[PDB]
């Protein structure tokens, strides 16, 4: 038989060792299209194996996440059971559902503000975006796959499938600090429509386990290298609604992320300015406001 | 033909009448497939070259350091099999001397016998150091996919089990190609390879510890031709040392367990004597009139053992028998 | 009191964000302020912890950032490789092994000796 | 008060003593760490390791001898 | 921290330099978060402290 087709088994038989030793072997003639659509059928499955067996030998997962095939990752329904259409129709109903409602990416923006809250506005939303979606149903690749796709696992439950597009990529600690608000806000949506145990859970669960891994990068990422680790603390995330890490972190609501010593050694450092006279300060600070002479005698770091 | 290649594909002067022409394929491969994609440049080379242009390549167009050591990685060309054990203690050994000194590893660099092994100490890594890899251009497999000038090529890891062309290993990190005209064929990379080491070391080192920058080849099984790189290693000025390890066989083996039983040299009983021309003609399978040849090749080799460093496993990586030699060739 | 020290310096972030925010004059002069923010804004409009990053700079952090997690993901093997449960499974399953071989070598050397007293019988 | 001053005669024996118990101290915490459950563990698990190694060894060299002693019985 | 353990277990008067390094540990714990340095040098320090005490 043809190599897709062997595929497909191995697919339906979620073995990826019998893919690994016959299907992907030299000489198979993959035609046009094939490990893109093996892809896409991966995905919608669950198998995170399989996404790595096709990872590796070669898809190139820039050229395969358009628009048209991560909305297509948004309404499948051959996978594990989401709470994606309750949200969809809440945001719809505030933002104002037929059954037959292809969810657009629009949508699933409209759902990032919502779940996300504050003043987080995603790239779906924005008017370029806007405009690329009432012009077309590279322009229509995505810059940055992982971010999409670990978006597209965290808000469709599938949590394997979201370690995995958390390793692969860049910009790994604010996807990790966006998927812990996610999932804490899927779970306080899904107790607030007060469910099964299981559903909310398990999403405290998954923003519980994000927000570990976000802990633990920054404790490696403080032992290797201090004044970068402040620099990945402190940047402007162009692709996360233009904040830094620690705002992520302050609106996911999360402890011990600002407990650790990078963060409150940058907070300390921001706290009292340019100046270096901050041993037992408050009284003196209390005594420069009191008498203008005083400023004099405390010491200023440098420019 | 004589050049091995086919009869209407074409377009030494010794019956192949080669035409000296300007190089045209060089750049960088984009090692798609075998897991991570890993970006290895490529510069086609002549094999009669002068060694300092090659030097100048590396140091100022390749942005390239100069490392504290040079480990090669010469071997048995055929495909063989080891201990998994003695592969993991010998690729651990090897990154850690090559993380510690910021070693080139001048691998061959086609994926055939302990090129693969390297490979799989590489693996072993997955995460600076160098791997640069002297082959020929005649036995890469798909000789026109790199084919470019300054073109990032798509090269595939897709070997034919009963191809002839061998294709190179996705994680070297650089790549030179010895080009002498002929397809699939031997001894087109060797004495590139001895200009190019015995030209590096002679460059004197930022920290002149020793003299200049020092030189550690290894070796892993091999044939005759071992043996003989072995010979060419110990009477070069400077005395470049030699490890082997051996558990593997072959001129390893024989290596090893002569000089377990040599004490100064040619001071070998009788009866072990024998024993190593009997193993050498019917263990590794070579001709008897030749055997007392490579007895006395091997006996020249032998008149200077306090260079040569042995590796017996039974923890104790091969880092110790490395960073050992390396003290001992440094004068 | 569990969580106490944790929840002090998350307000932290709050109230240093929230100070940064504010004038430099008190709310009974915040006026002037107010004033000057206005005159520098119609004069150049009318004629803290975010590092805005150049992209080179930023190259170098996502470098960084990746052999972090690389970091992480080896530290987190070697620990659960080198945790009790794990080596007392792979020690039974390599003593299973052990047990198998060595009743093989055990026959073998049956076969052997019985060879070896035919080979004297024959000389 | 509690200050006894003591000669250098008494002193160094005060001194040897001191030595003879750092050095049971560090013998016995060797000895703590070398029958705690987790080097214990670890020690069995770099044995069977090496050993494994061996038997695989030794059960190519069984058929090796038992081919070689077959061949010397059909050779005689 | 380590070189001072070694010098530890070489030398004698060993149980006074013991205290005494634990004082002075302990000393430049709070001598460190006097001056609002890293809660690592000052958490280190104390440990250190305990350590030798």
């Amino acid at each position: 038989a043809s190599a897709p087709d062997q595929l497909s088994l191995a697919l339906a038989w979620n073995r990826v060792d019998i893919a690994r030793s016959q299907i992907f072997i030299y000489g198979q003639q993959w035609p046009v299209g094939s490990l893109e659509q093996a892809m896409l059928d991966a995905l919608v499955l669950d198998r995170v194996d399989f996404v790595k067996l096709l990872i590796e030998n070669g898809v190139s997962m820039h050229r395969f996440l358009t628009i048209s095939r991560l909305e297509e990752l948004y309404n499948t329904r051959h996978g594990p059971s989401n709470t994606l259409y309750h949200l969809v129709r809440d945001v719809k109903k505030r933002e104002y559902l037929p059954p037959d409602y292809r969810i657009s990416l629009i949508d699933i923006g409209l759902v990032i503000e919502y779940l996300m809250g504050g003043a987080y506005r995603c790239n779906y939303t924005r008017k370029r975006f806007r405009t690329l979606y009432h012009n077309l149903f590279e322009i229509n690749h995505f810059p940055f796959p992982f971010h999409e796709l670990m978006v597209w696992a965290v808000l469709m439950k599938r949590q394997k499938m979201a370690l995995f597009f958390w390793q692969h990529g860049e910009e790994a600690m604010a996807k990790a600090l966006v998927a812990c608000k996610l999932c804490k806000a899927m779970a306080h949506e899904a107790s607030e429509n007060d469910m099964v145990d299981d559903i909310s859970q398990e999403l405290n669960h998954n923003s519980r386990d994000f927000g570990q891994l976000a802990v633990e990068l920054l404790d490696q990422s403080y032992k290797q290298d201090e004044q970068l680790a402040m620099k990945l603390l402190t940047y402007e995330l162009k692709n996360w609604s233009n904040a830094t890490c620690l705002q992520l972190a302050v609106a996911a609501k999360h402890r011990d992320f600002i407990a650790h010593t990078c963060s409150q050694m940058l907070l300390t450092d921001m706290w009292m300015g340019r100046l270096r006279m901050r041993k037992n300060s408050g009284l003196k600070v209390i005594l420069g406001i009191l008498l203008p002479p005083s400023i004099l005698s405390l010491e200023f770091k440098n420019k | 033909c004589c050049c091995g290649r086919l009869i209407g594909q074409h377009v030494w002067s010794i019956s192949k009448h080669t035409q000296l022409s300007p190089t045209d394929a060089f750049g960088t491969i984009e090692f798609q497939g075998g897991g991570h994609s890993n970006k290895a440049m490529y510069v086609r080379v002549s094999f009669d070259t002068k060694p300092d242009l090659l030097l100048h390549l590396m140091t100022k167009e390749w942005q390239l350091e100069l490392p504290k050591l040079l480990i090669s990685v010469h071997g048995g060309l055929q495909n063989f099999e080891l201990q998994p054990k003695l592969k993991q203690v010998f690729g651990k050994g090897l990154i850690k001397a090559a993380m510690t000194t910021g070693a080139w590893i001048f691998t061959g660099g086609v994926n055939t016998g302990v090129i693969r092994h390297v490979g799989d100490a590489l693996k072993d890594h997955a995460s600076k150091i160098c791997t640069i890899g002297i082959a020929p251009w005649g036995i890469v497999e798909n000789q026109e996919d790199l084919i470019g000038r300054d073109v990032v090529r798509p090269y595939q890891t897709m070997s034919n089990p009963m191809s002839k062309l061998t294709v190179l290993n996705s994680m070297h990190s650089h790549f030179i190609l010895a080009d002498n005209g002929t397809t699939g064929k031997y001894g087109a990379e060797v004495k590139l390879r001895r200009q190019l080491e015995k030209h590096i070391s002679l460059q004197k080192i930022n920290t002149r510890i020793g003299q200049g920058v020092p030189v550690v080849a290894l070796i892993v099984e091999g044939g005759p031709n071992v043996i003989s790189i072995v010979l060419e290693y110990l009477r070069d000025t400077p005395p470049v040392p030699v490890v082997v390890c051996d558990g593997s066989g072959r001129a390893s083996d024989i290596l090893a367990f002569g000089h377990k039983y040599s004490e100064e040299g040619g001071l070998i009983n009788e009866s072990l004597r024998d024993q190593l021309l009997v193993t050498i003609q019917k263990t590794f399978t070579y001709t008897r009139t030749q055997a007392q040849h490579l007895f006395i090749i091997l006996m020249e080799c032998m008149k200077k053992k306090e260079l040569i460093t042995v590796f017996r496993m039974g923890h104790q990586d091969i880092d110790l028998a490395i960073l050992t030699a390396l003290l001992k060739g440094a004068n | 009191k569990s969580i106490s020290n944790q929840v002090w310096k998350f307000q932290r972030y709050q109230l240093i964000m929230t100070f940064h925010e504010r004038p430099v004059l008190p709310p009974p002069l915040i006026i002037f302020s107010h004033m000057t923010m206005i005159f520098q804004h119609l004069c150049c409009r009318w004629r803290g912890l975010k590092l805005f990053i150049t992209d080179d700079e930023l190259k170098k952090v996502h470098d960084f950032e990746e052999q972090c997690i690389e970091e992480y993901f080896r530290e987190k093997d070697d620990r659960f490789n080198s945790s009790n449960d794990e080596r007392i499974r792979v020690t039974s399953e390599r003593v299973e092994n052990m047990s198998m071989r060595l009743e093989e070598v055990n026959e073998r050397e049956h076969s052997m000796k019985a060879s070896l007293q035919t080979v004297d019988i024959r000389l």
